[PDB]
């Protein structure tokens, strides 16, 4: 799992790869990591997928409820207090690590969250098992106030890095980027790893796998 | 009347709570008190009524210590007079424990009269049948003076009564020129208000229960020792 | 960090034909250092009830205060004080009580009974007791048990007459005992409380010992 | 005694006075036409001191669930903020369903809070209810006892009971398009004693593509040329 | 509580003829660490007894001020009564017997000074909640090397003058600087008599090292 | 007034002077202390002969060295008792000796009141180091010494009977049939040993019925 | 990471790192160590940086609470106050090292440290952290009374750098507050800004 | 009359009424006497009887070896209060073993009844209480009554008639800190029976003393232990 | 019956509580002004004290529940403190769950809801105490609003709250209807104006107390005797 994030002249952007594996082995090659939580913030999990979305849908249901009740748009700090207060309560037992980025009307804000509860306001967020290799890419190719097609690709490349250079994470690059205006989500961005095509007609005509019995129910 | 003063839950017509209006004619009835804020310090003062001379030595005093430097000068209903002064007591100490130093007396007084109007705003609990002052002196804030009605707020004071005559000692300690006298005079000038205000025209001898706090007792609210204010006794007399 | 510390001291108890012998260290000390050379392990409880109390002397002196407690609670509720057996069988109860986190303590009760006879009841500390003639606790319990009873019941003892013990030659031979077990058990000497326990109430005699 | 009660022989007393409360004034018409539903109401303030855009009388409890009232305005606040919980509750239980359709009757039913739980005073507010997300709208009705019933066109205000007469001769229908906030305004007309204006009125719409509470724009478009 | 961080040192305190004198060095020991050099490990309980105490300084902190809170709760009554220091180490040893049963130890070894109707009070309470009183008394490593020397004086001199007890006590402080790694040279002596309490402040002892030349 | 907590206006709280005139309804019941022992004797008052007379019980034994006699509401009385038998035996387990009539007593006075208050007065009659002694408990949470005591019904004639007819140097035999005698006076029908109990106090005895209608040798002397 | 402060005539200075670790890699380069607990009262956090980060807000919270009930600004013995409580009462679930200080009319510049443990102490000078058992000496052999605000900035910012260089778990930037009457100011020194101690060691 | 129906109620002319009732529960009981002393406090009560076979019952409870109280009033309410300041005495000697003093003890017993007196559905302890210690400030006598107003008192006596015993009390309480023990609990009983009409007249069974002195605990005299008390009655009826 | 004694609908469909306690607001006798501006919000409210014994310097009815949102209360002195504390719990505790100050609007509805609760059930009661509070709102200017006991929180530009409400309102109704703008001079002249017609006493700048909130200024000012004269001046000329 990599996931991260950079604040860039009109907003942030999001990224994270999409290999969610049990254990040594992959189960899920589209396993969305970028979780909505309000129209103008998403977060980027890692750690304990289960832990992380629950958690993440519980925050981001009730800072709905609150845009709901405020009528006015939701806040990153908000957000991040929630977040930490509920990770705090637990001690760290919600094995959840969190990049959290928004849009707010003070301006674009992205914040990093740990299972333990610690939180800051980075400019550039990295998370994850992976996490080392988009921070270095960052580390090297970071310039601040930087336009949006470049954030995209400084964002894609460290994701890339980070798909290339540890195994347990990649198959996708998952792209959000968010502004004052604009919200768009991009799913996969780039797929630089695809399956080859299977040599020859490995498939298993019918009249094979003997049957013991067979009970047929239809239906309407 | 009628339906209406049976509960403190319960508003009158008007947009009244005659439970608490009931609860100030207690204070009204029972003896009288007076709290003078001098120039660098606040003297109390209270009569109490010997009701008989079986009695021992001045008990039931009337002057609390609700603080190390903190005093109440309570009148009503004694009894519940004693558990809010017990109640004040708690809360400072809790206070002192929390915030550590000391209470300042506005916060005190704040705390205490919403714990009392806690006790007035429901219906299974009755409104508490007392009124008392909070005094207090500290060498950062001077010093402070605070009344607490049964169901009222603190409110800050030069000069203070509560009681059987309110009016009465309140007319000459608004004659008394405070904010420059010594807290020495004060005391005896509080003993001159109280046998001033009616002892032994209608009820029997009354004993003068006097309180004290300022630089001259760097703080520490105590009681004025009575054996050197007795003399401040004759003086009230004359 | 443990809440359990071995503080030393022995106790004895001695029941006669009318009289009741608690004898006790005073030396508290644990490890290699020594507290005091006067900490009593004899405890009066009423006129007719002295206990012995060693081990563990936080849960010693507890254990002393809610017995005495108890004694109050129970005189005030019954218009009456505590027969020995009946403290015996409460302070059972109590220790038992607090069976899964035990007063690392050993009692020994030495009292008279209502018939005026020597009663002397043993605690285990987690609350096993048992009505004895004699019994000794505490760390010096296996030097001075054997000789008190080879003496007192004249066990592996022939041709000679069971003479009920007086109270000089009861007192002689726990004076004799305890001078034996102090130089042996370190946590035992620089002191000796006895307590006889009779009709006329509790007479106290301190002795000195080794210093060491 | 610490729930609805005062329930003599054959009656519901309280319930009855909680009925003649809601009453109220306010008529907060709704239209389930074929495309959506329609909730509109009259926001007549005293005097021009108070603000229009500060407090509202519609309320979207979710994406497509939008509500209005009747009388007793501070136990609806309290009642569509338990509504908001409530749904948040059932989606987060039932993760991403988009629920509001499926949910509108879940959460209608849900309204058992809202009543069956009266809470010593009954609530004194009854709401109407829109949602679009199954393939077709929904309007329902709580009333501060009974639960859903699942109107067509009805009106919850001092003449609702004309309101309700001008709904049915006006034809609310079954063809008619989303665009029957028309007769919603019209019926708001007969309940309402005045100019009414873009501020004077509050509505909103609940289609298929969601819920919205339109702005003083489009309701002052919509009352031009009424 | 479980597990201590800033730990105070050792401290000690003898009785004499009409008062007792208590010493406590002012040194927090963070492990092997002198981190705090100004701190004062003696508290004045009231008017006529004195605490100090060994370990844990948090845990010192809080009882001086649940204590003192609990001496002005008593003072306020104005009843004339007041908490004599036997009463004081009985309260203290109940409140770490409690501590320790309820399995969150009270990490400091305390020493309770006081001087009440006449006569002399010296009290003893641990972690362990094991309490008594002595004519003389130690914690720590004190117990070990100060403690000796006060036995073999008062085995000789059951009564103590006032003087010579504070020369002792300064003594005392002398060689338990020499001989433990967390001691230091900074200690206060308090001394309870009828007049009250009284603490010196921060005195210092002198180090001897002409021994320092018999290396070779 | 009716409150069950309220005092009243002249001197004392109602609803309680309400629950002690619940042995008016209760039937009659008369126990003696004497040097020998105590003497509890109650009648049963049977209203049809098909109820089996063993099952109408006013006298239980608390323990074997404790015995009640109850007057009033028997369902109340059963609550009482059981709570009764519960403390005797926690403190014979706590302390391994026979609990004091007079502790056993107060324990059952201290939780009389507490619910609305238990109607029932109760003769608890047992031996003890200081003699054999009869104690009167009264709804009202209150419990007093007595060395012959009446109470049901007609508590008022049978007490004053035998504020005469009693000595302080009497026996069990003469109890027993001043008891019976007094009895019958009280009732309306005779003092069948099917409609009369009578239980026995002795120092060196356990508390027994009373020889189980083979007590007619005490009656046919009356 | 270290964290320092140093009290002076009419207000303080605090220098502190702005370096967390986590293991052997830098989880946070910039971390702004120097949390304003009020306008003239600020925190300096060390340990756990989760648990400083709950505590500090949850005093702050207080804080901000009980100033605006009595209307006039809190004492910063008060504010070491909430913080002795709320680190002692769960020091076994809370591990963290905190130093305090600020500015208030009623005393004036004050310094106090709540270290693991929950103890109190005032001090004219508090230092504490990882990197801080590498300057002790220096912090007290170079440290005198009476220093002017430019001086005990000067110490400070100077202190902060060789801890920094020397301690592994400390870099980045350093991060000043000169806390006074006046106000507050922060400052950050980073780079060539830097008060270095080059060691040329010979070849 | 409406406002006298309830405890919590206030009454529109001041104070509540049902304190006031309760008041009434101490007049509606066996008088009993008790004075100070310069070294000693003596509590003398009417031991009621109920019938001449019946015992007089019991008064002057026992709290501790240096406190003793006499009840009157409402008995029912009393046996609570006496286990409340009976294990209040006994944490004192479990925390810091020493005798709780009597004041402290009188306040809290003041709080906790006080707590009654405003709560709704609790009605307040209708017990007088007379309460003689041994403090380290020599002997003390409080009367505690149902309004929860304790008081101190030299020579203080409550229950049926018990104003005549307080008019003694009053006129001789000048002579008695230099009274000796016996005079003292001669004192007290002339007071007590100087409540009862002329046709009872004071006897071992019908009367007890409560004692507390410096190095006397307190003890409870009945009928032998009155008799060299009962002495010298001077009995004028 | 009991319809108009607890908080029961009535039988007419009314809630006569409630109806009882907003007129309890206007017992005390007191009156506030509040008056928005185009880019402030001010308030004032005359300042009743009897006699100098009092302290002037805490008297007043205006407080600050955060840095920036002040509050005004009319009505009982106890409850109005009350409902001041529970609203600056309210605020500290929405800035720590969430980090940006709570907006006076938000202020103001959880006000309210607490107040809906107080006037649902029937254990307690509503609080007789309408309480304004103004404060700057970034994308909203100056922002004022009113929760009172029902639970009914609104109001805007002018509102006005006391005995004598209704005059004040009509006066300002009038003002905002003549179609100008008020500056940072304009509005605190004509809240001042206001409340004189309101009650003509000339208004001695000693007697009213007013706080003010700014764009370019936040915070709640209390202006001091020397502002309030200087407007006075300014005002009368």
């Amino acid at each position: 799992t990599t996931i991260a994030g950079v604040v860039y002249k009109d907003g942030i952007v999001l990224g994270a790869d999409t290999r969610a594996t049990e254990g040594m082995v992959v189960a899920d090659k589209n396993c969305s990591k970028i979780h909505f939580i309000s129209p103008n913030i998403y977060c980027c999990g890692a750690g304990t997928a289960a832990d992380t979305d629950m958690t993440t849908q519980l925050i981001s249901s009730n800072l709905e409820l609150h845009s709901l009740s405020t009528g006015r748009l939701p806040r990153v700090v908000t957000a991040n207090r929630m977040l930490k207060q509920m990770l705090f309560r637990y001690q760290g037992y919600i094995g959840a690590a969190l990049v959290l980025g928004g849009v707010d009307v003070t301006g674009p804000h992205l914040y990093s969250i740990y299972p333990h509860g610690s939180t800051d306001k980075l400019p550039y967020v990295t998370m994850g098992s992976g996490s080392l290799a988009a921070m270095a890419v960052f580390e090297d190719k970071f310039r601040p106030d930087m336009e949006e097609e470049e954030a995209k690709n400084l964002v894609s490349e460290a994701i890339a890095a980070g798909i290339f250079n540890d195994l347990g994470s990649g198959s996708n690059i998952d792209l959000c980027v968010i502004s004052k205006n604009k919200l768009d989500f991009l799913r996969p961005y780039t797929v630089p790893n695809k399956k080859g095509t299977r040599l020859g007609r490995y498939r298993c005509e019918k009249g094979t796998t003997a049957v013991l019995t067979e009970k047929i129910t239809p239906l309407e | 009347g009628t339906g209406y003063d049976l509960s403190a839950s319960t508003f009158s017509p008007d947009g009244r709570v005659f439970q608490v209006e009931y609860a100030m004619k207690a204070v009204e009835n029972s003896s009288t008190a007076i709290g003078i804020r001098c120039k660098d310090g606040v003297v109390f003062g209270v009569e109490k009524l010997v009701l008989s001379k079986l009695y021992e030595e001045g008990s039931n005093k009337r002057l609390f210590n609700v603080d190390r430097h903190v005093g109440m000068a309570v009148a009503g209903l004694l009894a519940d007079a004693r558990s809010l002064a017990d109640i004040a007591r708690e809360e400072a100490s809790n206070f002192r424990s929390n915030f550590g130093y000391n209470i300042p007396l506005k916060h005190l007084a704040d705390r205490v009269a919403m714990y009392v109007h806690a006790y007035t705003l429901y219906s299974a609990v009755r409104p508490f049948g007392c009124s008392f002052m909070l005094g207090s002196y500290s060498v950062n804030d001077g010093a402070q003076l605070y009344m607490i009605d049964p169901s009222g707020v603190s409110y800050g004071y030069w000069g203070c009564a509560i009681g059987k005559a309110r009016q009465a000692a309140k007319t000459e300690i608004e004659k008394l020129q405070m904010k420059e006298m010594t807290c020495r005079d004060i005391v005896k000038e509080v003993a001159k208000i109280i046998y001033i205000v009616h002892d032994e025209v209608k009820d029997k001898a009354f004993e003068l229960e006097l309180s004290w706090v300022g630089e001259l007792t760097n703080g520490r609210h105590e009681i004025v020792p009575k054996d050197i204010r007795e003399e401040a006794e004759k003086y009230a007399k004359e | 960090f443990s809440p359990y510390v071995f503080n030393g001291g022995t106790i004895l108890a001695i029941a006669g034909e009318d009289f009741a012998i608690v004898a006790s260290d005073t030396r508290l000390s644990e490890g290699f250092s020594i507290h005091t050379r006067d900490s009593p392990k004899c405890y009066k409880l009423t006129d007719k009830t002295v206990i012995g109390c060693s081990g563990f002397h936080g849960d010693c002196l507890t254990l002393t205060k809610i017995i005495e407690a108890r004694l109050k609670m129970y005189k005030h509720s019954n218009n009456k004080a505590m027969t020995t057996g009946a403290i015996a069988a409460m302070l059972s109860t109590i220790l038992y009580s607090r069976r899964f986190f035990p007063y690392y303590v050993y009692n020994i009760i030495g009292g008279l009974d209502e018939e005026g006879k020597g009663a002397v009841y043993s605690f285990d500390p987690v609350g096993s007791y048992q009505r004895d003639s004699f019994k000794a606790g505490g760390s010096a319990s296996a030097m001075l048990q054997p000789l008190l009873d080879n003496q007192v019941g004249f066990k592996n003892m022939q041709n000679v007459e069971h003479v009920p013990l007086s109270l000089d030659r009861a007192m002689r031979l726990v004076k004799d005992v305890f001078i034996s077990a102090a130089e042996r058990d370190v946590y035992t000497g620089d002191a000796l409380r006895i307590c006889i326990v009779t009709k006329e109430g509790i007479r106290e005699e301190t002795v000195s010992l080794r210093k060491d | 005694f610490s729930l609805t009660t005062f329930s003599p022989s054959g009656k519901l007393v309280q319930i009855e006075y909680a009925l003649a409360a809601v009453a109220g004034g306010a008529p907060s018409v709704g239209i389930k036409a074929a495309n959506g539903v329609v909730l509109a109401t009259e926001k007549k303030q005293k005097s021009i001191l108070y603000d229009e855009r500060s407090v509202h009388k519609v309320e979207p409890i979710t994406k497509h669930i939008g509500l209005v009232y009747s009388g007793m305005g501070p136990d609806y606040r309290v009642l569509v903020h338990r509504a908001r919980k409530l749904a948040q509750q059932y989606y987060l239980v039932y993760q991403e369903p988009i629920p509001t359709a499926q949910l509108v009757q879940r959460v209608a039913s849900v309204m058992q809070e809202y009543t069956q739980s009266g809470g010593v005073r009954p609530f004194g507010v009854s709401l109407l209810i829109c949602g679009w997300n199954e393939g077709r709208p929904y309007l329902f009705q709580s009333d501060p006892s009974g639960a859903y019933f699942a109107w067509k066109a009805t009106a919850m205000g001092k003449n609702y009971v004309n309101g309700k007469t001008f709904l049915e001769k006006r034809y609310n229908e079954d063809l008619e398009l989303e665009d029957a906030i028309h007769t919603a305004i019209l019926t708001l007309k007969e309940s309402f004693e005045g100019q009414m204006t873009e501020d004077n009125i509050e509505v909103g719409i609940c289609n298929e593509a969601g819920f919205r509470r339109l702005t003083p724009t489009e309701v002052k478009d919509y009352l031009a040329a009424i | 509580t479980q597990n201590p961080m800033v730990t105070g040192t050792s401290v000690l305190g003898v009785k004499f003829e009409g008062g007792v004198v208590i010493a406590a060095d002012m040194l927090g020991s963070y492990g092997s660490l002198a981190r705090f050099r100004n701190i004062s490990r003696i508290m004045r309980v009231n008017n006529s007894t004195m605490l100090g105490a060994s370990g844990d300084y948090a845990d010192f902190q809080y009882l001086k001020q649940v204590l003192g809170q609990m001496v002005i709760d008593e003072e306020l009554l104005g009843d004339g009564h007041s908490y004599s220091p036997r009463a004081i180490h009985s309260w203290l040893t109940r409140a770490m017997y409690s501590r320790r049963s309820k399995m969150n130890p009270l990490w400091n070894t305390m020493v309770i000074g006081g001087y009440a109707d006449g006569e002399s009070f010296l009290g003893y309470v641990d972690m362990l909640g094991v309490a008594y009183e002595a004519p003389s008394l130690a914690t720590g490593y004190g117990a070990y090397l100060a403690q000796p020397l006060l036995r073999e004086v008062l085995e000789k001199q059951p009564v103590l003058s006032q003087t010579e007890a504070r020369d002792l006590v300064e003594r005392c402080m002398r060689v338990l600087y020499y001989r433990d790694a967390r001691s230091y040279n900074r200690f206060q002596i308090a001394t309870v008599t009828e007049k009250g309490v009284e603490i010196e402040g921060p005195l210092s002892t002198e180090t001897n090292w002409d021994i320092a030349h018999m290396i070779s | 007034d009716r409150g069950v907590n309220t005092f009243s206006p002249e001197g004392r709280l109602f609803q309680v002077e309400y629950a002690i005139e619940a042995i008016k309804l209760g039937s009659t019941a008369i126990g003696i202390q004497t040097s020998e022992g105590v003497c509890l004797a109650v009648e049963k008052r049977i209203t049809s002969p098909l109820m089996e007379p063993s099952s109408i019980e006013k006298i239980v034994e608390i323990d074997a060295h404790i015995g009640c006699a109850m007057s009033g509401l028997i369902a109340d009385a059963k609550t009482l008792i059981d709570k009764a038998r519960v403390e005797t035996q926690n403190h014979w387990f706590t302390y391994n000796e026979t609990m004091t009539v007079e502790s056993v007593t107060q324990a059952v006075s201290n939780l009389a009141l507490q619910s609305r208050p238990f109607g029932v007065a109760l003769l608890f009659g047992g031996v003890d180091e200081k003699g054999p002694q009869l104690f009167h408990m009264d709804p009202s949470g209150t419990f007093v010494q007595c060395d012959a005591r009446a109470i049901g019904s007609a508590s008022e004639g049978a007490q004053s009977s035998l504020q005469e007819v009693y000595h302080k140097s009497m026996t069990l035999k003469e109890a027993i049939k001043s008891s019976l005698i007094i009895l019958k006076q009280v009732m309306e029908e005779k003092l069948n040993a099917t409609n009369i109990e009578l239980a026995t106090v002795q120092p060196g005895q356990n508390f027994h019925m009373f020889t189980k209608e083979e007590l007619e040798e005490v009656i046919k002397d009356i | 990471t270290t964290i320092m402060a140093v009290q002076f005539d009419g207000g303080v200075v605090l220098g502190a790192d702005s370096r967390t670790t986590t293991g052997s890699y830098i989880a946070n380069r910039v971390t702004d160590k120097l949390t304003p607990i009020h306008d003239r009262i600020f925190c300096c956090r060390s340990g756990s940086a989760a648990d400083t980060q709950a505590v500090a807000d949850a005093v702050t919270y207080q804080l901000g609470f009980h100033s605006i009930e009595l209307n006039e600004p809190p004492l910063v013995h008060t504010a070491a106050s909430l913080f002795k409580e709320m680190c002692y009462r769960y020091r076994e679930d809370l591990m963290a090292g905190i130093i305090i200080a600020g500015w208030d009319p009623q005393e004036g510049g004050q310094v106090y440290s709540v270290p693991m443990g929950g103890m109190m102490v005032r001090q004219s000078f508090a230092i504490g952290g990882s990197g801080s058992s590498y300057i002790y000496g220096y912090v007290d052999a170079t440290y005198r009374e009476g220093m002017t605000k430019e001086e005990c900035l000067q110490f400070t910012a100077n202190a902060l750098a060789l801890a920094m260089e020397r301690d592994g778990s400390s870099g980045g930037v350093i991060r000043l507050a000169a806390i006074a009457e006046s106000g507050v100011e922060r400052q950050v020194l980073l780079g060539d800004q830097i008060p270095k101690f080059a060691v040329a060691t010979l070849p | 009359n409406q406002y006298d129906n309830d405890v919590t109620v206030w009454s529109p002319q001041g104070r509540i009424h049902q304190i006031e009732y309760a008041m009434e529960a101490v007049k509606q009981g066996s008088a009993t006497v008790g004075l100070k002393s310069k070294t000693h406090a003596v509590l003398v009560a009417l031991k009621r009887a109920q019938s001449e076979l019946a015992a007089h019952q019991k008064k002057i409870l026992h709290v501790d070896n240096h406190i003793g109280i006499s009840i009157a009033g409402l008995t029912a309410d009393a046996r609570l209060l006496c286990n409340f300041m009976r294990q209040e005495c006994l944490d004192s000697r479990f925390v810091f073993d020493r005798p709780l003093p009597v004041s402290r003890l009188v306040s809290l017993i003041g709080s906790k009844t006080q707590i009654p007196t405003q709560r709704y559905g609790r009605r307040p302890y209708g017990v007088g209480l007379l309460i003689a210690g041994y403090d380290d400030m020599g002997p003390h006598i409080f009367q505690t009554c149902p309004s929860a107003n304790y008081f101190d008192c030299r020579a203080m006596s409550i229950g049926a008639r018990s104003q005549s015993a307080r008019t003694y009390l009053e006129r001789h309480m000048s002579e008695f800190m230099e009274c000796n023990l016996n005079e003292l609990v001669k004192h007290g009983l002339r007071a007590l029976r100087e409540t009862l009409p002329a046709e009872q007249d004071l006897t071992t069974k019908n009367v007890s003393i409560g004692i507390v002195g410096k190095d006397l605990e307190f003890t409870i005299y009945d009928d032998d232990d009155v008799s060299p008390f009962l002495e010298g009655l001077e009995e004028r009826p | 019956g009991f319809d108009r004694h607890i908080t029961i609908f009535s039988p007419e469909g009314r809630l006569y509580q409630v109806e009882y306690a907003f007129k309890a607001i206007n017992q005390g006798g007191l009156t506030s002004v509040a008056v928005r501006g185009k880019d402030c919000a001010v308030i004032v409210t005359q300042k009743k004290v009897p006699d100098k014994l009092l302290d002037s310097s805490t008297v007043t009815h205006l407080f600050k529940i955060t840095e920036n949102i002040g509050c005004v209360m009319t009505g009982m002195t106890a409850d109005s403190r009350s409902q001041v504390q529970r609203a600056r719990y309210e605020a500290a505790n929405w800035k720590y769950k969430y980090g940006y100050e709570i907006p006076v609007d938000m202020l103001c509805k959880r006000i309210a809801d607490i107040s809906q609760v107080y006037t649902q059930n029937a254990e307690m009661r509503p609080l007789g105490c309408c309480m304004i509070l103004i404060g700057i709102d970034e994308e909203q200017g100056p922002q004022v609003y009113k929760c009172d006991p029902a639970g009914y929180y609104c109001g805007f530009k002018a509102t006005a709250a006391g005995v004598k409400q209704t005059e004040s309102t009509s006066f300002l109704e009038k003002k905002v209807k003549k179609k100008f703008d008020w500056t940072f001079e304009q509005t605190v002249e004509t809240a001042i104006t206001c409340l004189s017609t309101v009650l003509s006493i000339d208004f001695k700048p000693s007697e009213i107390e007013v706080g003010v909130v700014t764009v370019e200024n936040p915070k709640f000012r209390i202006l001091t005797e020397a502002e309030i004269d200087a407007h006075l001046v300014a005002l009368a000329e």
